[PDB]
């Protein structure tokens, strides 16, 4: 468009968001979350479409959402939908005039909105056996106690600053405190964009911490076991063991942790679909179609045994609860005897065979670094790419490897089976790449990632937090990132962190390297790594390279003199990839990765 | 006011407040918890303030800027959680350092003391406390040693300006909207305009002896979160000034500063 009369520009803000997300005991949850969320832009985004239409939105951009195809034009779009494409940012141009309406209206319309879900919510959990109570009560679950929690959880601002003003530079960029900075933007001599939304977030981030603060108290009362925060449902009623009894599986909601169950049918009901894994074991399992195969050969029968243990341990010839895969899940936990030894005893035998079970997944994070490449119409270009990238590139990188829950563009989160993470995130990285046709060797766009690799076990929130870690604190405080940093936290509890550049993926795969590790068995010389680390304690007197020549040696006819050279060269080359500001901080990250894509517990 | 250190060998108010409430054999208490601090081999330690952002090997304060006659912060790298020492902090309050040196920011409980400050209305605290002291905390085991010296922080001469901040050692139970009011009040000054620099709302729930069931949740702004205000006319900005809910159980002690 472009012609318009007092043009403004506006500014969407939705949180919280990862707090949000770790409020999640089960994927599913968090896959809801991180769903339901950009759902809020959406519904946030339609009134901007129904007063402009799409074209007045820069970012992001709304004419591929497939949101914006199923929701504002009824295509169909089957299960592309699952995948959250919205971030919670947005910027549109827009009237003056109309601008506070719309802000009244958003506010507004994602409130009533979160009150529907409420509601549809309590007739489901009610009528499903999900609340467990004489629909009598029904009336007690729609009071002002909960009502508020819902209308109060989310704050959506929004912020706009005429496109068309009287201006100084010399006092704009005064009262924003940034100096130096000038001849790029302070010099215009022949409107002032870039500068103009920096300062947008400065009073956009003014708005939303002043509304995200007007919250009202609680009353007392047992909290929600999920979220941990929000007093649950019938919490102010009941003592907490009766409470526990009206909540199927011993799960007391609140109404905010409600919904999320809820969400996931929901979304089934308007589109049909559902995820194809509601669990991490669900991923977990990919790992080498190690699950294909083995339900395939032994899963057919696994039923009825187990079957022959419970009648309510499964339906329609499949088990409940993937961890019921795990022996261990059998051999302890759970929650008529005899059948378990031979389960038990039957699933060991099944791993003689195939191999034993992947109880490790990994969660994928990404984040663009750092945004953006600071002229509207230049940044629509951008939005149309990022938009672009995140729906087709990721999607068609992750597709049926993975879950991927949210791609807003440059940022991504994906769970993945350990076999494919690595794979996946170069992957990813490349296509970002080559969607910019950035060319090396100096880079930028640029692109940072957290990959952590946990035991299916670990508390959700905990992984969450630790993955966001792993990219702000470590990834994106090395010099230049685009970088991957790698945790494996065991549930042994020990936690081992990798930083690398990204093609160290592409040098250490197709490396002789790791083909005698992978052909390890028959194996390469064991402790080696445990001894190259040993030596990176402290400085070699040796020197670094002696040491790696030396360990070479002792580890590995006329071959093995060709052989050495080979890995010697290789270890040299992955160290160049490997962040570090030392060559003893590079030698223990390299050895450290070495050491996390090696433990047979999590690569079995 | 008495100053309380125990030597161990948010609920942090709640905790030590129950646990001084619990001690004395012999819903606010009769005392007033004023606030707490974090010790360490280095001593007092508080939250870094969030206008204090980390960049080349340095943390940068950023000061507000007036945007439309509205008060706001220049566009920023993320805050970086970390504490910083009873003395920096002092300088800060003072607006008297521009920055610090990454490797003085402590993300350093992994806790060796913590510090309590009460006022004691005739509860005879300190002379009964006083006794050298071994005393159970709310299981764990501290050393506790009581002094009738109030902390320097406490008895600072901040200048009379227009322009104040103010810092929360400990977290503040309110809407932004009526502390600031709560705080017009108190001054018995009107505020022009005001920015709040903080992170999202922190929920605090305690436990409730009586119903024998978890308190009411409440939402509070997070320690190290300050207050940049802008008064219409000079106010003799107090070196601390108490706002907010629950504050005889430490919470709502705001440092006061200037810039
Ligand atoms: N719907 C979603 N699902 C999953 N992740 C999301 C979603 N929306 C945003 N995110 C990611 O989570 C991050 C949280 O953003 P936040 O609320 O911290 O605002 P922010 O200014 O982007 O913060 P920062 O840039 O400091 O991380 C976003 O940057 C985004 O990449
Ligand atoms: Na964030
Ligand atoms: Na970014
Ligand atoms: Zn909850």
């Amino acid at each position: 468009a472009l012609s318009v009369k007092d043009p403004t520009l506006l500014r969407i803000k939705i949180v919280p968001v990862q707090p949000f997300i770790a409020n999640s005991r089960k994927q599913l949850d968090l896959w809801a979350s991180s769903h339901l969320l950009s759902m809020l832009m959406y519904k946030a985004l339609e009134v901007i479409v129904d007063k402009f239409g799409p074209e007045h939105v820069i970012y992001p951009s709304l004419r591929d959402q497939p949101f914006f195809l199923k929701f504002y034009l009824g295509e169909n779009i089957g299960d592309e939908i699952l995948v959250a494409n919205l971030p919670n940012k947005a910027l549109a141009i827009v009237s003056g005039k109309e601008a506070e309406k719309i802000e009244e209206e958003i506010k507004k319309r994602i409130r009533d909105f979160l009150l529907q879900l409420y509601r549809e919510a309590v007739d489901w959990a009610v009528e499903n056996g999900v609340v467990k109570v004489d629909r009598s009560e029904k009336d007690s679950m729609l009071k002002e106690a909960y009502l508020k929690i819902v209308r109060e959880y989310f704050t959506v601002s929004i912020t706009w600053v005429s496109l068309s003003e009287k201006e100084d530079i010399y006092q704009v960029t005064e009262n924003a405190g940034l100096s130096d900075e000038d001849v790029k933007k302070w010099l215009k001599f022949a409107a002032i964009y870039p500068l103009l939304v920096k300062i947008l977030d400065s009073l956009g981030e003014r708005k939303v911490t002043e509304e995200r603060f007007e919250k009202s108290e609680q009353l007392k009362g047992w909290k929600c076991h999920v979220c941990g925060e929000n007093l649950a449902i019938f919490g102010d009623m009941y003592d907490h063991d009766n409470l526990k009894s009206l909540w199927l599986d011993e799960e007391p909601l609140c109404p905010m942790c409600l919904i999320k169950r809820y969400y996931p049918v929901w979304i089934r009901s308007k589109t049909g679909q559902k995820i194809r894994f509601e669990s991490v074991v669900d991923v977990a399992l990919l790992y080498k179609n190690w699950r294909k195969i083995f339900d395939e050969k032994y899963g057919k029968d696994l039923v009825s045994k187990a079957r022959e243990v419970s009648e309510d341990f499964v339906k329609d010839n499949m088990l409940v609860d993937s961890d019921l895969y795990y022996s261990s899940t059998w051999e302890s936990g759970l929650s008529d005897e005899e059948k378990v030894k031979e389960v038990v005893d039957f699933l060991n035998a099944a791993y003689k065979e195939i191999g034993n079970p992947p109880k490790y997944y990994a969660i994928l994070v990404m984040d663009g670094d750092d945004m953006g490449k600071v002229t509207p119409q230049v940044h629509v270009a951008i939005s149309q790419a990022l938009a672009n990238f995140s729906i087709r590139e990721v999607r068609s990188v992750v597709k049926d490897e993975g879950l991927l829950i949210y791609a807003g563009g440059d940022d991504v989160l994906a769970i993945l089976p350990v076999d494919k993470a690595l794979e996946v995130a170069y992957k990813i990285r490349k296509e970002f790449g080559k969607s910019f046709e950035n060319g090396s060797l100096l880079p930028g766009w640029k692109l940072s990632a957290g990959i952590l690799i946990v035991h299916y076990k670990h508390p959700l929130y905990d992984a969450l937090e630790k993955a966001r870690d792993l990219l702000n604190n470590k990834a994106k405080n090395v010099p230049g990132k685009d970088t991957l940093a790698i945790g494996l936290l065991k549930r042994s509890g020990s936690y081992y962190i990798s930083l690398v550049g990204w093609e160290l993926i592409r040098v250490f795969y197709n490396s002789e390297l790791r083909k005698k590790l992978l052909e390890e068995k028959g194996g390469v010389g064991k402790r080696f790594i445990y001894h190259v680390l040993r030596e990176v304690d402290t400085w070699p007197k040796v020197g670094i390279d002696e040491m790696l020549k030396f360990e070479v040696i002792r580890h590995i006819k006329e071959e093995t003199k060709e052989l050495r050279e080979k890995i010697y060269g290789e270890i040299k080359d992955l160290l160049e990839h490997v962040r570090g500001n030392n060559e003893v901080e590079k030698v223990r990250g390299l050895f450290t990765f070495l050491k996390i894509i090696t433990d047979a517990e999590v690569f079995p | 006011v008495t100053f309380t250190p125990y030597d161990v060998l948010i609920p942090l108010p709640q905790t030590v407040a129950g646990a001084i409430r619990t001690l004395l054999f012999y819903e606010e208490p009769e005392f007033t918890l004023v606030g707490i601090a974090i010790g360490t081999e280095k001593g007092r330690i508080y939250p870094l303030p969030f206008n204090i952002i980390k960049s080349e090997k340095f943390y940068k304060v950023v000061n507000p800027g007036r945007f439309l006659g509205k008060l706001i912060l220049p566009p920023k790298g993320k805050y970086k959680s970390g504490y910083v020492t009873e003395s920096i902090l002092e300088k800060y309050l003072k607006g008297e350092l521009k920055e610090v040196e990454e490797n003085k920011v402590i993300r350093i409980l992994r806790i060796e003391k913590i510090y309590a400050w009460i006022e004691d209305p005739g509860c005879g605290i300190k002379d009964i406390l006083s006794s050298y002291e071994f005393l159970t905390l709310g299981s764990r085991v501290a050393f506790v040693e009581v002094d009738d010296k109030t902390p320097d922080i406490f008895n600072r001469e901040l200048g009379s300006t227009k322009k104040a901040l103010f810092y929360f050692s400990t977290p503040t139970i309110g809407k932004v909207g009526e502390i600031v009011q709560e705080l017009e009040k108190r001054l018995n000054a009107k505020i022009d305009d005001y920015l709040l620099v903080s992170s999202r709302p922190t929920a605090i729930s305690g436990w409730d002896m009586h119903e024998k069931k978890p308190k009411g949740t409440k939402f509070a702004i997070p320690p190290g979160s300050v207050l940049f205000v802008e008064f219409k006319e000079e106010v003799e900005v107090p070196p601390y000034i108490k706002l907010g809910k629950l504050k005889k159980l430490g919470y709502g002690l705001a440092l006061g500063g200037i810039w």
